[PDB]
Parts: structure tokens; sequence; C-alpha cells
């Protein structure tokens, strides 16, 4: 029929219970106590947006390839909230675009991309750039 | 990206050529540690990744990388290394094998087919049962192997272990009757389907009687041997492959 | 040039070509261009060897590698068993000639062949190899007897290669009172030895050995001479080995890649026979074509003690003083003028007669006697002996090809392809091993379903070399590498499409149902196409299957000569299209038309079933080549000439 999720801030979202059958956690958590579950570790602005991928799967694609165009501090929250849910096929794809936008890229603008703090020291960093390479 | 637990940064971590796995081990000192897990270095085609491609899939500048990834990788990944394709190696002695060998008791899949390797590249294969679980073995060229290096690969196998799915010793034309009543011991293979003996011109069909009588899956579509010689299976097995072949050893030209 | 023909002295009756004649500078080229020359002036038919050949071998001074000639070799050599494919065609041209109103004797090779079957437990594999290979050594049994020219040194004998090549060597012809210098071009690997001792012959593939056999003459660019001066007497110890080795490394350093190495000077008289054939033999270790070593009078002392005649050397010395062929080595009066000199004193040489006065009387004579009566399983062995060899009908190694059904003399006008279906479509350099057969035969093939049907056991297929005699195992292994790169396919495997069918089956099983169908073939490629050495079936395989034209964008020169020499049109893209130039994805009908009288280097509209036309040039070369193409192929041509 529909089940109910409960976002962090107090709001509440209905879904179809085959959508939430791609949730391994959920579908594990719907046939031990068999509607209103809350979940406090998704933002609501994070719940539609993986929601929306999931209704597309209820059942890289070009669709994904669309939706993950976001800032870093929604795809981040995307794959941390997939981790929660277990969806799999999310989980993958948020992966695959994560390692797409490491492709060919020198040590030293990839903490310009990602914002990395470079908590390195020159007895430890002239010891690292020296063992990664053969390269 | 520093939220994300090390288990979704493992998983971000596999889509990665080992060249991007060494530059993103760069960047931070969590991920020196975590680009060296052993997940991500399964697989490693030392030949293949010298000449522009970056394969690590499920199956000069290439001296440099068989001594960084024998000081560098493979003392700490070290022991989830899976395969290990040096096939074809322009530089690739006895001592660089030795040295991988012995850092990766997990092996799966070996291959050196046409390699300057000599029956002591297996000098640290003595515990009997060095690299079990080993399927895949593949020496189609290594001339200068004896029957003591089937000696240490018979030892280095286990007891029943024993799970080789493939045997390619496709010129190594030095191995004898003993090279092969010695892979007989313990088990024998009895999950072995491929058995490529096509070059070895001075074993005996008495002698090769004896080796497949202990290998009860072996499929003789693909059993090759000398076609000068009396074997078993003489009605289904095939014959050498080094027929009109340069490359590897053969008791006739087969012109 | 049937001019120059001057009758020898008084010796018994001979003539020969005066090619001295020429002009005054003649007496200016080397030894080596001079065997070209004369080579050149007794076959000048006027279609395949031109007159504007004969004065472009003459003018060597000016008309050096940038010019290409054709040299009519005296003979041919083949090696074990690479003579099979063109004895199988002899004996099937045979059968075409007799079915066609002729007789069936005048079909022999046209220079004398010479089989060494004996080149390229240890004596327990021998019977077995011998029982192995009994129908081929059977059917060059009854080759040997039957063709005039041919003849054969059965397997076995002494040892490998060296003597049974000395054996051979009449370094002076004699051919209907005629007299020429000795050529010996053909598929031997040690078959430079012959050059040390002034018999100009080099190595060339199987199709080129066939094609000499046939009337073509082998093709060459002029080569650069590098004339070895070679002066002063050696030290007093040092080997042959030694002055062999400062020879050879002195003649590398300077590079001499792709030219005539031959040798003159005052101290060649000190190089004994054995020391020039050494000499010779090495020439892939200083990189060279050739290491000529003129005749001089240490060749002729040498062929008193082999096996030659007072009566035969003096008639030799003549025809080789009166040619100008002879180099004194204390009379030299006309020198030559090589390209590029290179001297060598041989008091540089650090590690003579005391054994070179050896081998004179001692056992060169004795083993080149010894060797004569060599010559067990051999004469024990039931061959034919008729005119037409009794083809065995259950044989899977000697099979009567099909070049010769239908022969139809007077060949009909230049059919045109209609329809035709791409069956391969490939990459760029598409090696002759991609092409035809070789190694063992795979067991998933359709050469082994071919034996299976014929009762064989898997162990029982030999290699796809072991059966050049059979053409059905051949054509099913051509295309058959497990390496090629079909493009309808993707992934490197040997199969092709089947277009009106849509399925996914080997090259040989797909050309089979286009046969059946009536629907000719085409090939696509790229550049280089047919790179590497020639193998055989590297053209015979395509055209038995069914394949009429070849669309590339580059060929080996090699390699279009055989295309054209057995009836595939060889074609190639107009300068600087290609297959993705056009929208060609290998799936329309492919439609040509030979206007009339093709000149060479024509295009030709192809044209497709989605309406692209296109213009595409028929890389034919000269008149030989656009004739032999006329004919059908070379096959063809020659049977039609013997009827
Ligand atoms: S290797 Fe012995 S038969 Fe080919």
């Amino acid at each position: 029929p529909s089940i109910k999720l409960q976002s962090s801030d107090g709001e509440i979202f209905e879904v179809d219970v085959e959508i939430a059958k791609q949730s391994v956690t959920i579908k594990t958590m719907l046939e031990d106590l068999g509607d209103p579950v809350p979940l406090p570790n998704v933002n609501a602005a994070i719940l539609k947006k993986v929601i929306q991928w999931c209704t597309h799967h209820k059942d890289i694609p070009v669709w994904d390839q669309e939706f993950l165009k976001v800032d870093q501090g929604t795809l981040f929250e995307l794959i941390l909230a997939a981790n929660y849910l277990d969806i799999k096929g999310l989980l993958d794809v948020t992966c695959k675009t994560v390692a797409n936008m490491i492709k060919g890229k020198t040590p030293e603008e990839i903490r310009k991309t990602f914002n990395i703090k470079n908590d390195f020291t020159e007895e430890e960093e002239a010891q690292v750039r020296k063992e990664n390479q053969w390269c | 990206i520093t939220h994300l637990p090390p288990e979704v940064m493992l998983s971000i971590f596999s889509y990665l050529n080992p060249q991007e796995l060494c530059r993103c081990s760069q960047v931070s000192m969590k991920w020196s540690q975590l680009t060296k897990t052993g997940s991500l270095w399964k697989h490693l085609y030392p030949v293949h990744w010298a000449r522009g491609d970056w394969y690590s899939g499920p199956a000069q500048m290439e001296k440099r990388l068989l001594h960084g990834l024998i000081h560098n990788v493979l003392p700490y990944v070290g022991t989830s290394v899976k395969t290990l394709v040096l096939a074809y190696s322009s530089a690739v002695s006895s001592k660089m094998v030795r040295q991988i060998l012995e850092l990766c008791p997990n092996l799966e899949h070996l291959d050196l087919t046409q390699t300057d390797i000599s029956d002591s590249a297996f000098d640290s294969w003595s515990w009997l049962g060095c690299c079990q679980s080993l399927r895949h073995l593949d020496l189609s060229g290594c001339e200068k192997i004896t029957d003591v290096a089937l000696e240490k690969i018979s030892r280095a196998l286990g007891i029943l272990g024993r799970v080789l799915l493939f045997l390619s010793l496709s010129g190594c034309y030095q191995i004898t009757d003993h090279g092969l009543r010695v892979l007989t011991l313990g088990g024998g293979l009895p999950y072995l389907e491929h058995l490529n003996l096509s070059g070895c011109l001075t074993i005996t069909g008495a002698g090769l009687q004896d080796l497949v009588s202990a290998c009860p899956s072996l499929n003789d579509e693909y059993f090759y041997y000398c076609d000068n010689i009396n074997g078993p299976h003489a009605d289904t097995a095939s014959g050498c492959q080094n027929l009109q072949c340069g490359f590897r050893a053969c008791c006739r030209s087969g012109e | 040039f049937e001019y120059l023909i001057e009758t020898l002295n008084d010796s018994s009756h001979k003539k020969f070509f005066d090619v001295s004649k020429l002009g005054t500078k003649y007496d200016v080229l080397p030894y080596s261009i001079r065997v070209l020359l004369e080579a050149a002036v007794r076959n000048c038919d006027g279609f395949l060897m031109k007159k504007e050949d004969v004065m472009n071998i003459l003018d060597w001074k000016t008309k050096q590698s940038n010019v290409e000639v054709p040299f009519f070799p005296a003979r041919v050599l083949l090696q074990d068993f690479t003579g099979i494919p063109a004895m199988v065609d002899f004996a099937a041209m045979r059968e075409a000639v007799k079915t066609l109103g002729g007789d069936p004797e005048k079909v022999h090779p046209a220079c004398p062949t010479d089989l060494t079957v004996d080149h390229s437990t240890v004596l327990k594999n021998q019977e077995v190899e011998f029982g192995r290979n009994r129908e081929r050594l059977q059917f060059f049994k009854w080759s040997s007897r039957v063709f005039k020219n041919v003849a054969v040194i059965p397997p076995g004998t002494g040892m490998a290669h060296q003597i049974n090549l000395e054996y051979l060597s009449r370094v002076v012809f004699e051919e209907k009172d005629l007299l020429f210098p000795d050529s010996v071009v053909g598929t031997d690997s040690h078959i430079t030895m012959v050059n040390g001792l002034g018999i100009l012959g080099w190595g060339v593939g199987g199709i080129e050995t066939e094609a000499v056999m046939l009337g073509l003459p082998v093709s060459l660019t002029l080569p650069e001479v590098v004339g070895c001066e070679l002066t002063g007497s050696s030290n007093p110890f040092v080997t042959s080995i030694d002055v062999v080795l400062g020879i050879t490394k002195h003649l590398r350093q300077v590079g001499v890649a792709g030219k005539f190495v031959e040798f003159f000077g005052s101290g060649v008289s000190q190089l004994s026979i054995v020391d020039r054939t050494t000499i010779a033999n090495m020439c892939p270790e200083y990189g060279a074509i050739l290491s000529f070593f003129p005749v001089d009078n240490v060749t002729l002392k040498h062929l008193e003690h082999t096996g030659f005649s007072k009566a035969k050397l003096e008639s030799m010395e003549t025809y080789l003083k009166a040619v100008k062929l002879f180099r004194n080595d204390q009379n030299s009066s006309g020198e030559p003028e090589y390209s590029q000199v290179i001297q060598i004193n041989l008091n540089s040489i650090v590690p003579r007669e005391e054994v070179h006065r050896v081998e004179e009387e001692h056992v060169i004579l004795s083993m080149f006697k010894a060797l004569k009566d060599k010559i067990k399983r051999w004469n024990s062995l039931e061959a034919p002996d008729s005119v037409l060899f009794p083809w065995d009908l259950k044989s899977t190694y000697i099979r009567c090809p099909s070049f010769f059904d239908k022969l139809t003399k007077e060949p009909i006008a230049l059919q045109a392809i209609e329809n035709a279906h791409v069956l391969l479509y490939l990459g760029d350099s598409v090696t002759t091993d991609h092409i035809s057969p070789a190694g063992s035969i795979a067991r998933n093939s359709a050469a082994a379903k071919y034996l299976t049907n014929r009762g064989l056991t898997p162990r029982e297929f030999n290699s796809y070399g072991a059966r050049r005699g059979n053409d059905a195992v051949m054509t099913r292994g051509t295309f058959a590498n497990i390496k090629l790169f079909n493009k309808f396919i993707g992934k490197p495997a040997p199969k092709t499409i089947h277009f009106p069918s849509g399925q996914t089956l080997d090259v040989f099983e797909a050309a089979e149902l286009y046969q059946k169908e009536g629907i000719p073939l085409i090939i696509l490629a790229g550049k280089k196409y047919g790179s590497g050495n020639s193998r055989d079936w590297a053209a015979k395989g395509p055209y038995l299957l069914g394949v009429k034209a070849v669309l590339a964008e580059s060929y080996e020169k090699i390699h279009k000569d055989h295309l054209i020499g057995i009836g595939i049109a060889p074609l190639q893209f107009l300068p600087g299209e290609n297959a993705d130039s056009l929208g060609l994805s290998g799936r329309e009908t492919f439609s040509l038309t030979f206007p009339e009288e093709l000149s060479p280097g024509i295009t030709l509209n192809i044209q497709t079933s989605t309406g692209k036309v296109f213009s595409v040039i028929a890389s034919f070369e000269d008149d030989v080549e656009i004739t032999l193409y006329k004919h059908g192929g070379l096959l063809n041509f020659v049977a039609r000439k013997f009827s």
C-alpha cells in the first residue's frame, strides 16, 4: 500500500512499499514489526532526491548522469543516505560518479576540488611522494 | 568527502586504475593508508600497465614498475593478490619473480608465458602449501624450467588444496616422466580441466598415463601433447599446438 | 637483342650472348650486375622482359635503387615441402590441358627446379615423419619422374644444407647450345651460400618461386653494390673463422642494408671457397641481400675437384672470360666502379695455407663423390609414372585444386562483379599470417569439421602446412586465425557474419553459403593489407573462398602482384578516402564494371545498394599484370599456352 517515512526535520513522507523494497534496511525492517517509521539520519532535502531516484528504478545511464549534477555538499549527503538505506544501485552509481570526478587528475588539484587539508609533514610528505612511483 | 566512512571511500576507490590509486595515495594521511587496503590490489598486470594499459580486472618503464610494486605495494597490500600476469615480459628475471611469489601467498592465477624464468624463480615456494588455492598456472614458453620447478609447484599446491584448473607447460621441453609423476602426489589434481603439454617432447606415454589417471576432471578437447607419442585418449585428445611455431619448442616443424 | 649471339671458340659447338658488345659501360658494372644484364638480354622477349629494362640494368651507374628491373633466374630451389603447392598446380595443369585439346606433356616448369626435401628417438621420429609424409613424397617422386626439369634430393643425405647446394651447382648452364650464368632464387634458407661460388642467387617466398616456374621473372630494384676491396695477405697465425668474423664485423659497422656486397681485390685469392660460402651465408648478419664472390681461378680449381671434367672447365673458362664474368686476380684489366668501396687490409685481423692446401685433395674430393652415391626408403616407395597423376579421392593430403575449372581457352571478356557482399571487414596491417593458415589445426575450426567427416581423430589433424596439397583444408584455414580482428564482430574472433541469413559463423562457412547462392565476395581492409612475407594461400585462399576483389587503402607491393596473379582485382581507395570516410559499414552490395582496355592505374566506380557511388583505383602496375588479370590468373594464362 503506502509506507510512511519520517525525516529528521519532523516531516513525514509517504511512498509505496515496492519503492522501499529496494531499501534493504527498510525491507528487513518491514518484515519483523509489520506505517509511521522514522528516519532521523536523512534530511528531507536529501529524501526528496533519494526517493526520486528510487521511484525511477521501481522495476552510467544518462538520467543518472543528469540527476547526479549537484553541489558536493548534496552529492556526498546523497551517498551517506544511500549507505544508510543500503540502496545498492544508488550507492554504486554515486560511487561511479565520484570515481569519475577523480579520473586523470594530479594529486595537487584533488585537494582543491574536494577541499582537502594537506595534513602532511615534510618528513612524511617526501616519503609518500617518493613511494607512489613507478608512476 | 571526509564525513564519508571508510567503507564508502573503499567502494569509491574501485573504479580507479592503479595509477589513479597511487595518485590519490598522496592526498591525505587517511587516503595514504586507505588506498592500500588489499581489496583494491587483487589483480595486477605489471606488463600491461607499463604499456599504457591500466586494466586491473578479473582475469624500460617495465623494470621500474616491478621494482616499485615490490617494495612500495606488495609488502603493504600484500597477501590479498589474486592474479599476477607477467606474460610476454621484456625485463623480468628469476629474481624479480622469487620476490613477488614470496609476498603473494593467496595467488590464484599465475601467468608467466614467454619470460626469462628459470626453475629458481620458485625457490620461495617451500612450506608445502605456499600458494594453494591456485587455479591457473601458465608457463607456456619457459623453456628453462626443468622437472625441479614442478617439484616446487607440486609442493606449493598443498594436499586434499590441489584446486588447479589449468596447466600450460607448452614449450617446457625439459620436463620428463618425473616432472609429471610428482604432480600426482598428495592428490593428485582432481579439478584439472586443461593440460597443455604441447611441446614437452621428452615425456613418455607411460609417464603421461600416470598423470592422466590422476586428473579425473580432465577435458579431452583441452589435452594437448606430443604428436610422436602414444599417450592416453589417443582417439579423443588433441595434438601439439607448437607446429609451425617458432616461439615454442616442438619436436618437428609441421611444415 | 638477338644479334649479340656469338659462337664460342672451337671447343665443341657452343654459342652464347656476348654482352660485352653492349657498350663502354659494361666493363664498368660490378660482376653481380653483369649477371642481371646477361639474364636480361637472353630473355628479352618484349612482353615480360622489356627492351627498356635491358638498357636499364646497363645504365646502372645512374639508375640505381630508384629503378626496378625483373630477373630471370636459371633455376629455382625449393625447400623440404614448399614445392607441393606448385607441383600440385602443375599436375592439375596437365589435366586441364588434356581436357582442352592439348598435349599433356608440354606441361613442364619453365626452369630446372630442385626439390631439396632434406632441409628445414631422434631417429625413431624419422620413420613416423616418413609415414606421415608419404603421400607428399610419393607425389614428389612422380613429379621428378614426369617433369623433365624437376629433380628431387630425397630425405636423408649428407647432411643438412651445405654440399647438397654445391652438388646442384652448374655454374655455367647449357640449354640448347646456349651458355649463360647460374642463378638460383628460391625458398631455400641457405640459398645465399651459392653466392660464394660465383652464382647470383638470393631467397624469395614460395609464391615467387611458384611464379618463376610459370615463366614470370623475379622483380628487383637495382641494388647498390658496395664492392669490398680485400687486399693483403693475412697474418701468419689466423684461422678461417677469425678472418670471416673480421670481414663480417667490418661490414656490419659500415651498415650495408639491402645492397649487394660483391667482393674484389687481390686478397680474395686467399679466401678458399669454404670461406667465401661462409661469408656469403651470413648476409642477414651484416644485413645485406648478397655477397657476390665472382668466378675466379679458385672457383674453377674447386669445381675440378668436386665434380667437373676438363672438357667442361675449359669451356667454362672461355665463356666466363669472353663475357667478362671472370675475375683475374693477377690480370685485372676491366675494373668495376662500385658505388661505395670498402677497404679491408688483411693485415688487421687478430685472433693459413696449411689448412687450405689440405681441402684440395683431401675429404672434399671424397665427400662430394660420396654424396654423389648417397642419392633406402626413397628408392623403395611406390609412385606413379603416368603422364597424368592418379588422384586419390579418399586423400586428405594431396587434392587436385579447382583453379582450372573451367579453363575455356581464348579467355572471356572481363566479368563485372555484381551485388557482392563484404566477407571480411579488417583493419590496418593485416599480415599474411592472418590470411594464410599456419600451425596446428584448431579443434573447433572449419578444417577440423572437414577432417572429422573424413574419419580422422583430433590427433591426426596435422599442421596447416602439412596439408598444403589439400586445397579444401587450406581454404578452411584461410582467415581462420584466432587473432583475426573482424570489424563486423568487434572482438578478435576468427568468424564473420552471413548477411542474408544474419548468423555468426566461420569465414569458410560464410563464403560457402555465399557460393551456393551465386553471390560474389569482396574484402574491405586498411593500411598495408597483406603485410609481411608471402605465404602460400595468402592469395589462393581468398580466391577459392569466392573473393573477386579486395578493397584497401594500401597494399604491400609484394602482395598486390600475388593478388593479380590469382585473379583477384586489387583495388585502392582514392588518396584521402577510406572505409570510414564514405559511410561504408560493410553490409551493402558493391557492383563494379571493368570498362574495356584496362590501362595501368585506372579509376573505376564502385556502386552500392544504398545508392553510394565512389571511384576506386584499380591498382594495376604494368601490362603484364593487366594481361595476367585478363586471363583469370597466372595459372590459366600458362595453361592456355600449353594448349
Ligand atoms: S612437440 Fe612433439 S609433436 Fe609437436
